[PDB]
RNA sequence: GUCGAAUUUGGGUAUAGGGGCGAAAGACUAAUCGAACCAUCUAGUAGCUGGUUCCUGCCGAAGUUUCCCUCAGGAUAGCAGAAGCUCGUAUCAGUUUUAUGAGGUAAAGCGAAUCUUU
RNA sequence: CUAUCUAGCGAAACCACAGCCAAGGGAACGGGCUUGGCAGAAUCAGCGGGGAAAGAAGACCCUGUUGAGCUUGACUCUAGU
RNA sequence: GAAGACAUUGUCAGGUGGGGAGUUUGGACAUCUGUUAAACGAUAACGCAGAUGUCCUAAGGGGGGCUCAUGGAGAACAGAAAUCUCCAGUAGAACAAAAGGGUAAAAGCCCCCUUGAUUUUGAUUUUCAGUGUGAAUACAAACCAUGAAAGU
RNA sequence: GCGUUGGAUUGUUCACCCACUAAUAGGGAACGUGAGCUGGGUUUAGACCGUCGUGAGACAGGUUAGUUUUACCCUACUGAU
């Protein structure tokens, strides 16, 4: 859960900061249209909002599946699979981060 | 397939006020539960299949064309290590399950259409919530 | 007294310990499941703590279609300009 | 808390142990009650616990077999001591060598079968 | 008003032997063993860390061919009717 | 006054009878094939994949005949799918069933005769205390079955 | 080296807000700390409701009521001859 919140608190620092290109002003929208290309701008931020909600889904499952671990050799594996499937979302997100 | 003891996947549930009723058992491993299930009463039941450990869908990888498709499970035909866990549904490893194929749309002899296959799971779902099953070709 | 005996009742109507005029013969195994899970020092029931043999034999009546169903019954801008362009 | 009554209390008297009495707690019945106290049968029974009183010399173990409503115990076999008896080089031995048997395990083999040709 | 000090009176629990620690091994967490740190008579008032200090051959859990109380078409009987 | 050869009382007999009395309320257990099992044998675990509390007057005996599973080439119907026929066929078939052995002029498939699946009691093998129970093997004395005969 | 809080809902830690602040960091010492406290909750006997049982009673369970009480001893520590 603590790693799961750790990725979201970084993602909540991205989706809050960027200036929300629709409904700013039709001038500030339209400098950023020519200079930053609205399509690539809106797709990459919506990829992270997809990537934020998948971290919440994996964190809420692997705490809920972990409550029936009957040994140490089973509870360790649910910890590693919970961190690995979050790393899969990050490695997949390698290209939209360098643009942002 | 390693040998799975019966002392695991069964939990001593000591019930009542004075915790001395060592009767009830809980399956601590993963289970397909069926489509229409409607739990039996608590005074009537003996064996408990919990709510969190019920995987409905499974990752179905195909050796031919190399495509992994996320497909739902319909039935559990063959379970090793007893015929008893066939009726229960314990889904450890080597369990052959009956998986539909509707999105693939394969063509048979006569070309009517194929809508279901047989797939064998390949990993313990205790280690991860994913259920990986190689569709047997 | 002479009539209400186990030997003289079963002749009137026509083995598990505890069968009576009451519940049944089948209820005695059923109502003894509330005390069934105990280990006696013989381990407890449904916890054998042993490794079985899990073999899957090869059968030709696999690898195929399950039942049947008939023909009668039933862009990306990331492709053009990726990110750095 | 209750305090004019289903109140409180003295004396007399009635009910005695598988019985009494109970506006019911298994309560109470002489500091004892899910069955009073006293003496006898009685030194009741225990496959369970604790203890077992002088010195030196010699020999010296077992936790294993089969059976038992047997699994904290017995019976049987094994191992051990003691008494000795018939005889006196003797038949031998937790060992090698010569000769001759039986094996199918490691290796080898799938241009052997499908689990053994060697 | 005690505690405290004095005159008179004056017990009990408990007790193998007794009393400074760290580490190591160890019936699985030493007052004693082994290698170290140290160590000076006699003692008074507080104190509650330890002395597995003490209240209970444990209220907890298993055993016994050991009981008792209670219940029912368990077995065997019995007063009564 | 009431009642009367009935009640009552005595002795046996059936029915009822937790109101009461005494006591009890077990701990892969009997077995056969494979494997774990490591080249004699023996060897464990709530090791393991499977069988049994039956079945047959033949599916027990004896003698005579014959070759199976399977493929190739063919025959109005009839085709991959009955019957016919030939070439190859070390058993790939079959034997009441689990499983492991063993089996080709047979232990299989078909026919001929039958009751030894009998009587008397010993010796021996397996688990083993070398006790019992079970099952088994080789003889002797009979009396039989069968076969041309040896033999069984 | 030094510092890491005040409150709000259940026996509750679990789980999560409100505001301040330089900051509201994480852990251990028999999941520190009952012969320090607490008995709130953990475990008898009283009693009710629910499920199961013919029954005695047991619980899938919920609610309420409820006795373990040294220190003067040697050591440790704070003080005193």
């Amino acid at each position: 859960k603590y790693t799961g919140e750790g990725f979201v608190e970084k993602f909540e620092d991205i989706l809050k900061g960027f200036p929300n290109i629709n409904d700013v002003h039709p001038f500030h929208r339209d400098l950023m249209d020519t200079l930053y290309e609205k399509n690539h701008y809106k797709i990459s931020l919506a990829a992270i909002s997809r990537a934020k909600s998948l971290v919440e889904q994996v964190a809420r499952d692997y705490v809920r599946l972990l409550k029936f671990g009957q040994s140490l050799f089973q509870c360790k594996q649910l910890k590693r699979a919970a961190l690995g499937r979050m790393a899969t979302i990050v490695k997949k997100l390698r290209d939209p981060l360098a643009y942002l | 397939v390693r040998g799975i003891s019966e002392e695991e996947m069964f939990k001593v549930i000591k019930t009542g006020k004075s915790r001395s009723k060592s009767w009830k058992r809980m399956i601590t491993k993963h289970t397909f539960v069926g489509e229409g299930f409607t739990r039996r009463p608590v005074k009537m039941e003996r064996i408990i299949r919990p709510s969190a450990l019920r995987q409905k869908k499974a990752n179905v990888t195909h050796p031919e064309l190399g495509v992994t498709v996320f497909l739902p499970i319909l039935a559990v035909k063959k379970n090793p290590q007893s015929p008893m866990y066939t009726q229960l549904g314990v889904l450890t490893k080597g369990t052959i399950i009956e998986v539909n194929v509707s999105e693939l749309g394969m063509v048979t002899a006569g070309g009517k259409v194929v809508w279901g296959k047989y797939a064998q799971v390949t990993n313990e779902p205790d280690r991860d919530g994913c259920v990986n099953a190689v569709l047997l070709v | 007294g002479t009539g209400k005996k186990e030997k003289s009742r079963r002749i009137r109507e026509g083995r598990v310990k505890g069968e009576n005029f009451y519940r049944d013969s089948k209820r005695v195994k059923f109502l003894n499941m509330y005390t069934s899970g105990k280990e006696i020092r013989r381990a407890a029931s449904f916890q054998d703590s042993t490794i079985p043999d899990a073999r899957v034999q090869p059968d030709r009546r696999w690898f195929g279609n399950t039942r049947v169903i008939s023909q009668d019954a039933l862009a990306r801008i990331l492709d053009t300009e990726s990110y750095a362009d």
